[PDB]
This record gives structure tokens, sequence and C-alpha cells, in this order.
């Protein structure tokens, strides 16, 4: 099984639409993370979580909320999608000296 | 009767720079509830473990409730009780190591009342009035309901905050519309006590440490108790 599954893998949204990205891990790590990729650069942290019912702000939290309702699931929420949020998004789960990534979500906000 | 709060006694949301969703989480459609249960285990002298299954998601099948001390735990250990309280998972532990995941388990404080003789004479509910003040003005009032004659302050508090999250955005994901807030209970005998509703200053919010205030298992008479919520803005 894939250590981390993301859904959707591809998304086209209209400006002002509510978009939710799901990340499902299978290793039940305490820590989960949502990143967006700076095109041709690095990953930028949006929100992360230390466990169920916890979320913390990363380096670029504005425009996004997050939810950790269970050990396996970490959701990223764009309450009102803006064009600047067009990007590739990667979820990760980590713990016990491991860090796994999802295969990425391409989101386009027209 | 506890001394009433001075503005310097109250936590300010403007001084909390973390995620208010972590406080919201504890009160927004969130609680453990079970009827007619008896404890099955303990971790430490002051705690009790119950077989209670999650009725929202499937996150747990056992609940550890921590009491103030071992004598309070001994009060309830072999009793048939009902349970109602706010549960947490981060730093929910059953050994000396802090960050261990304990699958199938959740943690809370207090929330226990004897079952027998504690219900109204027809499965009926008791209303408890909550008066809400915003900048000293009573702008909104509502009732919370309980099946219990003697009900934990914790249960009433959770019900009030859940309502106020929904109707007044008491807590939002980032911050709160309110600067300060406290919930005050007024008992028939004149006794008063209150809890600070806002997180401690800084970046992190320690859910376990916040909820520890409920460990006294304080109960009130639902038929006669009064509740006031006092909020200030900005
Ligand atoms: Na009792
Ligand atoms: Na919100
Ligand atoms: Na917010
Ligand atoms: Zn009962």
């Amino acid at each position: 099984e894939a250590a981390v599954t993301q859904s959707p893998r591809n998304k086209v949204a209209v400006t002002g639409e509510k978009v939710t990205l799901s990340c499902q891990q299978t290793n039940n790590h305490n820590n989960m993370y949502w990143y967006r990729q700076d095109t041709g650069h690095g990953l930028r942290l949006i929100h992360y979580s230390y466990g169920v019912g916890n979320t913390e702000k990363g380096d670029i939290p504005d425009g996004y909320e997050a939810s950790r309702p269970s050990q396996e699931q970490f959701s990223l929420i764009l309450e009102s999608a803006t064009p600047s949020q067009t990007s590739v998004y990667f979820c990760a789960s980590g713990g016990g000296g491991t860090l796994y990534f999802g295969a990425g979500t391409r989101l386009s906000v027209l | 009767s506890q001394p009433d709060p001075m503005p310097d006694d109250l936590h300010k949301s403007s001084e909390f720079t973390g995620t208010m969703g972590n406080m919201k989480y504890l009160y927004d459609d969130h609680y453990v509830s079970a009827t007619k249960v008896k404890s099955v285990d303990k971790f430490l002298a002051h705690d009790l473990i119950y077989n209670i299954s999650d009725k929202k998601l499937k996150n747990y099948d056992k609940v550890k409730t921590e009491l103030l001390n071992e004598d309070l735990a001994k009060k309830y250990k072999d009793e048939v009780v009902d349970v109602y309280g706010s549960n947490y998972y981060v730093n929910c532990y059953f050994s000396s190591k802090d960050n261990v995941w304990w699958p199938g388990k959740t943690c809370m404080y207090g929330g226990i009342t004897k079952h027998e003789g504690n219900h109204f004479d027809n499965g009926n509910l008791q209303n408890v009035l909550v008066r809400v003040y915003e900048n000293k003005r009573n702008t909104i009032s509502f009732e919370v309901q309980t099946d219990k004659k003697s009900v934990t302050a914790q249960e009433l508090d959770i019900k009030a905050r859940n309502f106020l999250i929904n109707k007044k955005n008491l807590y939002e994901f980032n911050s709160s519309p309110y600067e300060t807030g406290y919930i005050k209970f007024i008992e028939n005998n004149g006794n008063t006590f209150w809890y600070d509703m806002m997180p401690a200053p800084g970046d992190k919010f320690d859910q376990s440490k916040y909820l520890m205030m409920y460990n006294d298992n304080k109960t009130v008479d639902s038929k006669s108790v009064k509740i006031e919520v006092h909020l200030t803005t900005k």
C-alpha cells in the first residue's frame, strides 16, 4: 500500500470555490504536514499536526485551514480559493525516524 | 465563592499567536458521553479507565479520565456512573514517555456522576439558562439541557461553548472575535466560581493542561444553578 495517499490528484477550481485536499496515511504516525511547492524551488510548509485534534501554522498559513480528525487523515482547506493558490501540494507523514510524501496534488484556480 | 475576575486575571486572545482551532476543537461538537458504565482499569492512582466507544468517528474504544487525586478516583472506581467531558489525544499517555501513540484510547479529566437516582422522573431534560454578556451588555441568552440532577460544571460548560461557537464564533480556526472571556457558575447556596475561556499566551496551546481544570469533578444542581458568560471584544 502507498504510505501516503492524497485526494484529489488533480483539481481545477473557480476563484472563491471551497477546495479540500485529503491526505491519508497508513503508518499512523503522530506527525502530518501539508506543503506547497515553489515552482523550481523548495517545499513551503502551510500547516502541520502533532496528533488528532491538533494543527499548527507553518511558514505560509494564510488562505488555508487544516483539520486532523483522526490519526490517519489530515485535510487542507482553502475556504475561498484564490488564483495565487494554484500550485502543486504535497502531504507528508513522519515519526520514528521516517518521513513519507504523497504523490502530489496539482491545483489550478482559474 | 471565588474572587471575580479582574482584567489582569484573564488571558487575552491577542497574546495567543498559535492556532485557536486547537481550543475550538475541544468544544465544537466534541465530547465523550456514556451512560451506565463502570471502570475497568486504572493507569495511575488518580485515574479511571472506561470502555466507551467513539460515537462521532472511530478514534477510541477506551477512555481514561484523570481525577484530582486518588481519593476522588476511589469515590467512583466501583460505581455505575455516567460520563460526559471533553477528550484529547495529543499527550494522551499510559506510561512515562510523553509522545507515544496509544491507539484506541482517548483522555479527559473528571466528567463522572453516579448513575442511580440522578435522573428526572420521566427521562425528561432540565434546562439551564446561560446569559451572555458582550462588553457588559446581555446581548444573547439560551438554555443548555441535561438529563442529570447533579451535573458536572464541565458538561454545562462544554454545551455552552459548543452553542457559542455555532452562534457567536466564540473560537475560530485562527483567532477569536473576543479578547477575553470567562464562564461563571452561580449556585443556589450563593457559591460562585469561574473558568477562563481563552488560551495562555504564546504560540502553543497545551490541550491537556487546559482541560486539567476539570479534574476536581465539580458538580452543580442542574435545577437551580445559573450560568453567565462574560466576553470582551478586540
Ligand atoms: Na455523583
Ligand atoms: Na473558523
Ligand atoms: Na479563522
Ligand atoms: Zn444515568
